[PDB]
């Protein structure tokens, strides 16, 4: 077998320096070749920087070229990236990669990659709005019924629901970031119009920067 | 860098043949054979699965196949089993010492039958204006080809860049998708519209099915 | 007995071209039909013998040797030829020589950056004598007043590695080479055919 590990990648703020590494076991590390490769979020794949079995030969992309350095200690079956003046395009998730009897040259083995991105705004927390059930919404006996949340900078979230008990017809949709620099998410359950007289519906979010929890009702709106 | 160019999608039925295409420079695929094709399902690190000469690593498939034509290369993929459907990408190696990767191309399987979107409006009015900002937004619900447009209309005028959208990923118990839209504008601009819509053209609906409501009726 | 030509041909690693690993063959069954029919070998030229007849062959012993050299060198070793590793590095006998072997490895030889550990005899006193091998890695300066005294680096150095880089494209590619010697009538055969 053989397995790759990367450590070390997280947020920083622009301009700043980091340092990324990834270990190897399974075979002779020091034999073949290690690469990166990074994935900016919805976008494809792109090669940043490979590195020689001797460590005495490096290549880099034009977009990191000078501004990142590769480094390997063979003795130790680990590789490492050194990464300085990080800017708002390295917002991607960097995997390590190495060649096998199959070709020196394949991106035969890879890791599972660390995410990394360079934010200046603060780790401010969700406030979360309701949507409003209206005419537009409810039709044919059915409805949906939505929460909304502003911005905010930290990756982890997560929505809770009266439904959290049993999920049925309930959405958490991946979060996007604003022009702001801040993830916002929305979250939405389908339920029928009876429900919506009868019984309370409220979603409470929670964010690990801060355990102070924010929670709001879904009313039919006359509107 | 001379990312090569790739096709942004394909699809096929079930146990079909299917083809992907890459294309570069007379010296990204050219000459050199060294070209590459890689797997990647959603969440996890990518796979490999054609080298050089249309070699195929061991403990994969023989359904893979691979081709070169000069400034092109291509992969043809058959028997279609619904988890093909992982983004393919091309590598190469070029001279000066360089990689690329192409753009990437998704591929969707018709796995089931077609499923209609059932879609929702909703103002998130009264606390978002409280707090100083106006946003609106369209739901679309558990429909299945996904390759369902959204177009966001005020006052019967089209907008665009001004909303973000997001898909779900596949619902397992139906391969169902849904999609949420939303766009923003300022409390002034916001106030000087009087309607609001959100129009939708999709696989999943025989005709464009568009929603709207006034801000003054309310 | 089966014959031990699986971790010949795939031993994984071979030597460099100026030290030339030999291994003797004894007591075996050779399946050279086989072997001969398979398509990875490049290039099965063979020396008074033909490579189908082989198996109805049964010689008493036979060397295999193993190095690995560059594509435009492979044609050097061959019976009769000249040049810089026919020359320095392997000379091969004037006389029989039996089936040379190559295909191409550059998947496992060649490296990114080049591969340096791999080295060829750069120049020598003399030319060596077929099948002769030498380890001797001393600076050639012979001191004197054409150059710098003995000890010194100002006359280069013996030995300098190939580099094998995947860019050096199918002109300069790594290709693996074993080398099978036969030789008659001096003992009464030990290894023959299926
Ligand atoms: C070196 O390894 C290869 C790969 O294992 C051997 O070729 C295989 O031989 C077996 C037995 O004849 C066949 O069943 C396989 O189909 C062969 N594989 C391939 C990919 O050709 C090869 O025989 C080994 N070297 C020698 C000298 O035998």
């Amino acid at each position: 077998q053989v397995q790759l590990v990367e450590s070390g990648g997280g947020v920083v703020q622009p301009g700043r320096s980091l340092r990324l590494s990834c270990a190897a076991s399974g075979f002779t590390f020091s034999n073949y070749a290690m690469y990166w490769v990074r994935q900016a979020p919805g976008k494809g794949l792109e090669w940043v920087a490979v590195i020689s079995y001797d460590g005495s030969n490096k290549y880099y992309a034009d977009s990191v070229k000078g501004r990142f350095t590769i480094s390997r200690d063979n003795s130790k079956n680990t590789l490492y990236l050194q990464m300085n003046s990080l800017r708002t395009e390295d917002t991607a998730v960097y995997y390590c990669a190495s060649g096998s009897d199959y070709g020196d040259y394949l991106l035969v083995y890879w890791g599972q990659g660390t995410l990394v991105t360079v934010s200046s705004a603060s780790t401010k927390g969700p406030s979360v709005f309701p949507l409003a059930p209206s005419s537009k919404s409810t039709s044919g006996g059915t409805a949906a019924l939505g929460c909304l949340v502003k911005d905010y900078f930290p990756e982890p979230v997560t929505v809770s629901w009266n439904s959290g008990a049993l999920t049925s017809g309930v959405h958490t949709f991946p979060a996007v970031l604003q022009s702001s620099g801040l993830y916002s998410l929305s979250s939405v359950v389908t339920v029928p119009s009876s429900s919506l007289g009868t019984q309370t519906y409220i979603c409470n979010v929670n964010h690990k920067p801060s355990n102070t929890k924010v929670d709001k009702k879904v009313e039919p709106k006359s509107c | 860098q001379s990312a090569l160019t790739q096709p942004a999608s394909v699809s096929g039925s079930p146990g079909q043949s299917i083809t992907i295409s890459c294309t570069g420079t007379s010296s990204d695929v050219g000459g050199y054979n060294y070209v590459s094709w890689y797997q990647q399902h959603p969440g996890k690190a990518p796979k490999l699965m054609i080298y050089d000469v249309s070699k195929r690593p061991s403990g994969v498939s023989n359904r893979f196949s691979g081709s070169k034509s000069g400034n092109t290369a291509s992969l043809t993929i058959s028997g279609l089993q619904s988890e093909d459907e992982a983004d393919y990408y091309c590598n190469s190696l070029t001279s000066i010492s360089t990689w690329v990767f192409g753009g990437g191309t998704k591929l969707t399987v018709l796995g089931r039958t077609v499923a209609a979107p059932s879609v929702f409006i909703f103002p998130p009015s009264d606390e978002q204006l409280k707090s100083g900002t106006a946003s609106v937004v369209c739901l679309l619900n558990n429909f299945y080809p996904r390759e369902a447009k959204v177009q966001w209309k005020v006052d019967n005028a089209l907008q665009s860049g001004n909303s973000q959208e997001s898909v779900t990923e596949q619902d397992s118990k139906d391969s169902t998708y849904s999609l949420s839209s939303t766009l923003t504008l300022s409390k002034a601009d916001y106030e000087k519209h009087k309607v609001y819509a959100c129009e939708v053209t999709h696989q999943g609906l025989s005709s464009p099915v568009t929603k709207s409501f006034n801000r003054g009726e309310c | 007995n089966l014959c031990p030509f699986g971790e010949v041909f795939n031993a994984t690693r071979f030597a460099s071209v100026y030290a030339w690993n030999r291994k003797r063959i004894s007591n075996c069954v050779a399946d050279y039909s086989v072997l001969y029919n398979s398509a990875s070998f490049s290039t099965f030229k063979c020396y008074g013998v033909s490579p189908t007849k082989l198996n109805d062959l049964c010689f008493t012993n036979v060397y295999a040797d193993s190095f690995v050299i560059r594509g435009d060198e492979v044609r050097q070793i061959a019976p009769g030829q000249t040049g810089k590793i026919a020359d320095y590095n392997y000379k091969l006998p004037d006389d029989f020589t039996g089936c040379v072997i190559a295909w191409n490895s550059n998947n496992l030889d060649s490296k990114v950056g080049g591969n340096y550990n791999y080295l060829y005899r750069l120049f020598r006193k003399s030319n060596l004598k077929p099948f002769e091998r030498d380890i001797s890695t001393e600076i050639y300066q012979a001191g004197s007043t054409p150059c710098n005294g003995v000890e010194g680096f100002n006359c280069y150095f013996p030995l300098q590695s190939y580099g094998f880089q995947p860019t050096y494209g199918v002109g300069y590619q790594p290709y693996r080479v074993v080398v099978l010697s036969f030789e008659l009538l001096h003992a009464p055969a030990t290894v023959c055919g299926p």
